[PDB]
């Protein structure tokens, strides 16, 4: 549907410019700052969006792919975070790719986590 | 409003080691169905397009718990709802 | 020329783009027990992006605004971190931590092998 | 074919170096310098600065510097490297 790819366009473009902003503004000259930070608030919204989709079934199709395949989906990133890391390894800094390996991974769960955790807490 | 998707939940017809469940239908796409059972766990998946499901397996006189999950997508599902059913 | 209102459309062009394919991708591979769709968008966009780190070093002469379109844009639109995580998540609540720790593991380590995969691709063909 | 394209020493001292090159407005966000006998030592310095200085050199010894021009955080065009004699 027509709508679906606006509704996904307009949420993505809005996500990518939040996080290329966050990367201008918090990447440090040593560790990822902006690309940790764009994941780990995404991830937290992503576990409030989940949280609120099962207390409100009314909301459509649109509402879902705008915020959530749109514009968690491009506020987030994986291929940035990858070539981040690959940077850090041919570096020889195992030590820290390893730290920000798992600072996105286990962060972005915990996040996730703790997004479903902030909805069932306000509902109740 | 709506609370659970599926709306509702109802064993259709029963044996004394098997089951038939049936979920209404919901408005919105549905990707999978996922179902769960155990004695009040074993589960498995449904395409959306399906309203009904056989859950087999199970000893007479015991009584189960059946969850229906509704995946909007991958990384989410509404709402489950469950019922109660001694065979 | 960094912070300017061109780069700001070419990221939104890609990154439209590159959400547009996840999205297909996922209608198309996400299985009912796997979520292949994801899996495929990552491990693509990790590799893709190996290629161009390759491709912006040996073009410097390229302007911002390519790899703005298509690192920042395309891919970040392509690529997902949310995803992924409440993807793992809801495996973490259905008990099935080996299957939830086998996502992570082939969605980082996968991801990671197809940037140096990336990498070397290109690097091989400039020789 | 490398950024930056020219890389030059304008001081030495005994021990120290200020080496400079070209910086292109906006495209660094920032710079990545190694050196080393011919393990490595590194630092960074804003994409914004040319010039660094790079102390604590042995006399007499060559030094291997190396240049990362890092235009994001996940890449950096192609690096520069001198030696040099202390
Ligand atoms: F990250
Ligand atoms: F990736
Ligand atoms: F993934
Ligand atoms: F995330
Ligand atoms: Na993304």
């Amino acid at each position: 549907a027509p709508l679906n790819f606006i509704a996904i366009g307009i949420g993505a473009t809005l996500g990518a410019w939040l996080r290329w902003v966050l990367g201008l503004k918090l990447n440090g000259a040593g560790w990822p700052w902006g690309t940790l930070t764009a994941n780990l608030v995404g991830g937290y919204l992503i576990g409030v969006m989940v949280a609120l989709i099962a207390s409100h079934p009314e909301w459509p199709a649109w509402i879902r792919l705008a915020a959530v395949t749109g514009f968690l989906g491009g506020l987030t990133t994986f291929s940035t975070f990858s070539a981040e890391t690959v940077d850090m390894l041919c570096r020889g800094v195992y030590a820290t790719a390893a730290a920000y390996a798992g600072a996105s991974l286990a962060g972005s769960l915990a996040m996730t986590g703790l997004g479903l955790a902030t909805v069932r807490l306000l509902l109740r | 409003s709506v609370s659970s998707v599926p709306t509702k939940l109802e064993v259709v017809a029963a044996t004394p080691t098997s089951l038939l469940i049936s979920w209404d239908a919901y408005y919105d796409e549905v990707m999978y169905y996922r179902i769960t059972y155990g004695e009040t766990v074993q589960e498995f998946t449904v395409p959306g397009s399906s309203s009904t499901a056989t859950i087999s397996g199970l000893k007479p006189g015991v009584d189960y718990t059946i969850t229906v999950y509704a995946y909007y997508d991958s990384y989410g599902h509404w709402s489950p709802i469950s019922i109660n059913y001694r065979t």
